RNA sequence: UGACGGAGCCAGCGAGUCUAACCUUGGCCGAGAGGUCUUGGUAAAAACUCCGUCGGGGAACGAGGAAUUCCUAGUAAGCGCAAGUCAUCAGCUUGCGUUGAUUACGUCCCUGCCCUUUGUACACAC
RNA sequence: GUCGACGUACUUCAUAGGAUCAUUUCUAUAGGAAUCGUCACUCUUUGACUCUUCAAAAGAGCCACUGAAUCCAACUUGGUUGAU
RNA sequence: CAUUGGUGAGCAGCGAAGGAUUUGGUGGAUUACUAGCUAAUAGCAAUCUAUUUCAAAGAAUUCAAACUUGGGGGAAUGCCUUGUUGAAUAUUCUUCAAGUGUAACCUCCUCUCAAAUCAGCGAUAUCAAACGUACCCCGUGAAACACCGGGGU
């Protein structure tokens, strides 16, 4: 009274649990900033706050202008710089051939904030702080990143060129 | 249910399905008995397998064959097939097949045609 | 493997029949052991390849012209 | 060509409680069920009194 | 039988298709060849595969009659069958015996009450290589299809202008020797396709000096045939008609048998189209 | 897959005259085209009787 | 191997929202186009079984000469049904069924057509 | 006429940089979280066991002895003052 | 009408102080029966120990063996083989190389099927209901051959 077909018991390969690799066992939809329009963010008002990272700090030790007085010239109105902590942490990171733009970054009339990260990117900080807000300007010198915040719609953009700044986004150039 | 069994007939385009069980000792075809073959002539052809093993052994089965197909002689010649082939299967699985054997035996003795069908199939040169 | 219609009920198991069970190693020496048996091996080209006992069979007989008798190729021989 | 490929020795097990039809063509109830082809006795006799 | 036709038919179907894929891997096997040999540019996509590059090394071993016809070429006498359509008339009675006549290694049955389906399980049975069936209109015939039988291809021909032996005189008997073959004019993909479909209906290897000659024209779209015999003077050859002149053109040729109707249509005439005026074997 | 090696085992399945019981028989590509059910069988007998095909001269 | 009716029953291939006339007499409605109704003319399974009634053409023609052609078994011949397949076919063509025989199935004597005339393919025989 | 050259047309050729994992510690970086001799309870996951469905196929087979269910036949009890 | 389908009510007939199924356990066969154990020419079976030790015999591959490796490519550390320093009257360990050597190791293939189910999409259809058309009846209403609602065929 056997079965038929007997076979001998092994090892279910695609199965079991007692491997590593097989022990694997709501919608998001990010709404839109409400101060923001089309392409507007309304929210974009004085005073201003910019997010710096090191190509905008090195590029203006390259050409001569020292940053608060000169955001001042293209811009227009008046605006305050701060840094996060992971941006500063990497730009003295560059070492010892840039100290002098370290020594201009840190500075009473610099504002500085803390950051969560478990990494030093500068590119993904400043990314996904405009995300959550909106909010802030961005100062960058380089196109991997430029092209990041080029994409998110309402985000004024500056950089540098020449021997002044140019901003982007912003309606009010002059 | 009751015992049967059921064998199948074939001439040039007709087909015949017939049905053996136990019972009274009757013959149908269509509905109809034995005794209104259409033909006329050739409703000895069909009582041809009857009269060769003798009456008595039809006298407790009973057969009812459906013809489809053919015409008047193809179809008399697939009711005469059925019949015989429903006989002698129905001997051979719940009668003796020794009495199988002896009826096929009566049958090959006289005409191939009773128990398989020749195709009469085309040859080339 | 066919000489017995009935086979003996004390050569089954729980699992397994005991004649079936594959007792070459319980031999003391190399080359027997040694199992070389194809799985498809029905009627191959060696014994060795077969993994079952040899089945009887008949296969050709013919009579004898002179002397009243029949010769049969077996399994045994002829 | 499914037809002229037909293999006449093909089991699926449902060809026990699949019937067809004398002229050949398979056959499917009505209902579909596969428990009301027909009724019982303690069926009916409860079915009528209602 | 039944089962084999179907089982070797579908060996070989799947073959047709390998080979289809392959193709490209031999196109490109023969870039490997050269390079190696004559000419250092590689090209970009097979310079990246390491697969291909281990490839190679098997595939440096490997290297045109048709592949329905390949393994029966020239190993085997090709015995043909000449049919009528149905309920044949007198004319291509006669007819259909001159087309066996002109046939080397031809027979005639005649065709009543039988089907297409149990002819073609009759001639798979006994094993012949081809089936010529011919139809008519009212005494001429119009109509005449060859049709391979080991599910080969068959090809379904159009014949206008017949005139025949049995019309004239009483010219003698013909000579039925295995002829010579005269193609002239075939250059298409369909032209070599449609050689290789007719050329191998007659006998293999026929005499250095046989004394019939079967020429094919295919002067303007017509596959145009005639039968003649010869000799050779002194100064030239002389040649003499002998059997039907037939202007026959093709319409369609399918892969399969005459018996499937439903089958993979290699080519079929097109007439309702721009172009089908314009040129030949379309 | 599996219950083809149970129809193998229970002894219905031939390979043109004779039966085949080992399941682990290599069936060459020409010996392809023979692998039938057995006759006089219960295997065989369903399949027929859904067919209504049952010519019982021949015991199917 | 007839005519006249009356019964008996047997097939298979078929099924694109695709299947299929013309001419005429009128009436009513309509601005017309036409619509609706009216009227008349023209063209357009058999076989078999069985049951009864029946017993020369309006000049050519009462089963076809010489001479020729085709045909070996589900064949010749007879009978209907269906389709109209990129060629061919409606003055017809192609399929599919029903009924289903006679006579050779040998011979190279005649008429043709081809082959062979060193056995070379290994024994024996010849 | 198979090609050459030229002309023209088409197609193709480089992407950088950051983070994680992979040395039985350490992928090279100090910007990073894991050093414990288990007692219990809850919740799922997976497998085995015994039946079982789609749905059957096949019975190491025979006989004897002794028991368990199920439906009838019969007996008892309840029941038109109402059984299922 | 057939049912060659199921479920139930009975009859004819079969019919010796019951008869059908279905199933667990055990016993006997399933090859042709010379008895149990032990240290066995005998003893035990209620035991071999205060009788079981001595003697005799007993050492070649002189210092021998994976006949048992999925395939391709290697093999740093391994392992094997052959050549390179030191103990002794011709020699154990050890110095380092070379192996188209290697069943230790390290990579690629040895899986992705002319294959099936399962899910989604669904046609041929089929059952019930609704809706539409025609003809009748009923309800509301003073009434409208009802414009309002319902029923039936």
């Amino acid at each position: 009274t056997r079965k038929f077909g007997l076979v001998k018991r092994t090892l279910n390969t695609k199965k079991d649990q007692r491997l590593k690799k097989n022990q694997e066992n709501t919608r998001n939809i990010p709404q839109v900033s409400s101060a923001l329009f089309f392409q507007y963010n309304q929210a974009i008002k004085p005073p201003y706050q910019v997010l710096i990272d090191t190509n905008f700090i090195n590029f203006s030790i390259q050409k001569k202008v020292d940053i608060v007085r000169g955001m001042m010239d293209c811009l227009l109105a008046k605006c305050n710089p701060l840094i996060t902590d992971c941006v500063m942490a990497e730009l003295e990171k560059l070492g010892p051939k840039y100290r002098i733009a370290l020594k201009l970054a840190r500075d009473p009339r610099i504002k500085r904030l803390s950051c969560s990260h478990k990494g030093t990117y500068a590119d993904d900080c400043l990314v996904h702080r405009v995300l959550q807000h909106k909010c802030y300007i961005v100062a960058t010198n380089d196109a991997g990143l430029k092209q990041r915040i080029r994409k998110i719609p309402g985000i004024p953009l500056m950089s540098v060129g020449g021997h002044a700044y140019v901003i982007e986004k912003l309606p009010d150039v002059f | 249910a009751v015992p049967s069994v059921q064998t199948f007939g074939k001439k040039k385009s007709a087909t015949a399905v017939a049905h053996v069980k136990a019972g009274k000792g009757l013959i149908k075809v269509n509905g109809s008995p034995i005794t209104l073959v259409e033909p006329e002539i050739l409703r000895f052809k069909v009582y041809e397998p009857l009269l060769l093993v003798g009456l008595d052994k039809f006298s407790n089965i009973d057969i009812r064959v459906r013809v489809t197909g053919g015409g008047h002689v193809s179809q008399v010649y697939a009711i005469r097939q059925a019949i015989a082939k429903g006989l002698v299967a129905y001997h051979q699985k719940y009668v003796d097949e020794q009495s199988k054997n002896e009826l096929k035996k009566a049958f090959t003795s006289y005409d191939r045609t009773l128990l398989i069908a020749d195709s009469r199939r085309p040859e080339p040169k | 493997n066919g000489t017995l219609e009935f086979l003996n009920s004390k050569k089954m198991t729980e699992a397994g029949s005991l004649d079936l069970i594959d007792d070459a190693g319980e031999n003391s020496d190399l080359e027997d052991r040694i199992d070389n048996s194809l799985p498809g091996s029905q009627r191959g080209g060696d014994l060795s390849t077969r993994k079952m006992r040899p089945e009887v069979r008949v296969t050709s007989v013919q009579f004898s012209p002179t002397a009243n008798a029949f010769a049969a190729a077996s399994t045994e021989g002829l | 060509e499914k037809a002229k490929e037909r293999n006449p020795d093909e089991y699926y097990h449902a060809m026990h409680s699949r019937k067809t039809d004398a002229k050949g063509l398979l056959i499917s109830s009505r209902h579909g069920d596969e428990e009301d082809e027909s009724l019982s006795m303690d069926q009916v006799k409860l079915l009528k009194t209602q | 039988m039944l089962r084999r036709q179907a089982r070797e038919r579908r060996e070989y179907l799947y073959r047709k298709a390998q080979e289809l894929q392959d193709s490209q891997l031999q196109q490109k096997r023969q870039i490997i060849k050269q390079a190696l040999a004559q000419g250092k540019p590689l090209p970009k996509e097979l310079a990246e595969d390491e697969s291909l590059q281990k490839d190679f090394r098997y595939d440096q071993s490997l290297k045109q009659v048709d592949d329905e016809y390949a393994a029966t070429s020239g190993i085997m006498d090709p015995r043909i069958i000449v049919t009528t359509s149905r309920d044949p008339s007198t004319r291509l009675s006669q007819f259909a015996k001159e087309i066996k006549l002109l046939f080397p290694n031809a027979v005639r049955l005649n065709r009543g009450n039988y089907v297409m389906p149990n002819l073609v399980d009759a001639c798979k049975k006994s094993g012949t290589t081809d089936l010529v069936v011919l139809h008519e209109h009212r005494g001429v015939p119009t109509s005449l299809t060859i049709s391979h039988f080991p599910h080969g291809p068959t090809a379904q021909f159009s014949l206008h202008n017949v005139v025949m032996r049995h019309d004239i005189i009483n010219a003698g008997n013909q000579s039925e020797v295995n002829p010579h073959l005269i193609f002239d004019n075939f250059t298409t993909a369909l032209g070599k396709r449609v050689v290789c479909i007719l050329k191998h209906l007659f006998n293999a290897g026929p005499k250095k000096d046989s004394e019939r000659v079967i020429t094919f024209a295919n002067r303007g779209d017509f596959i145009s045939v005639r039968q003649h015999v010869y000799v050779r003077t002194r100064e030239g050859v002389e040649i003499a008609e002998v059997g039907p002149r037939f202007e026959m053109r093709l319409f369609e040729l399918r892969l399969g048998t005459l018996e499937n109707k439903d089958a993979d249509v290699e080519w079929q005439l097109r007439r309702f189209i721009r172009t089908a005026n314009k040129k030949d074997y379309l | 897959i599996q219950d083809a090696v149970k129809f193998i085992e229970q002894g219905h399945v031939r390979v043109g005259p004779n039966l085949i019981n080992d399941p682990a028989y290599l069936v060459t590509r020409n010996m392809e085209d023979y692998v039938t059910w057995v006759d006089n069988s219960k295997i065989k007998k369903t399949l027929l009787r859904y067919r209504n095909q049952i010519d019982d001269f021949d015991f199917s």
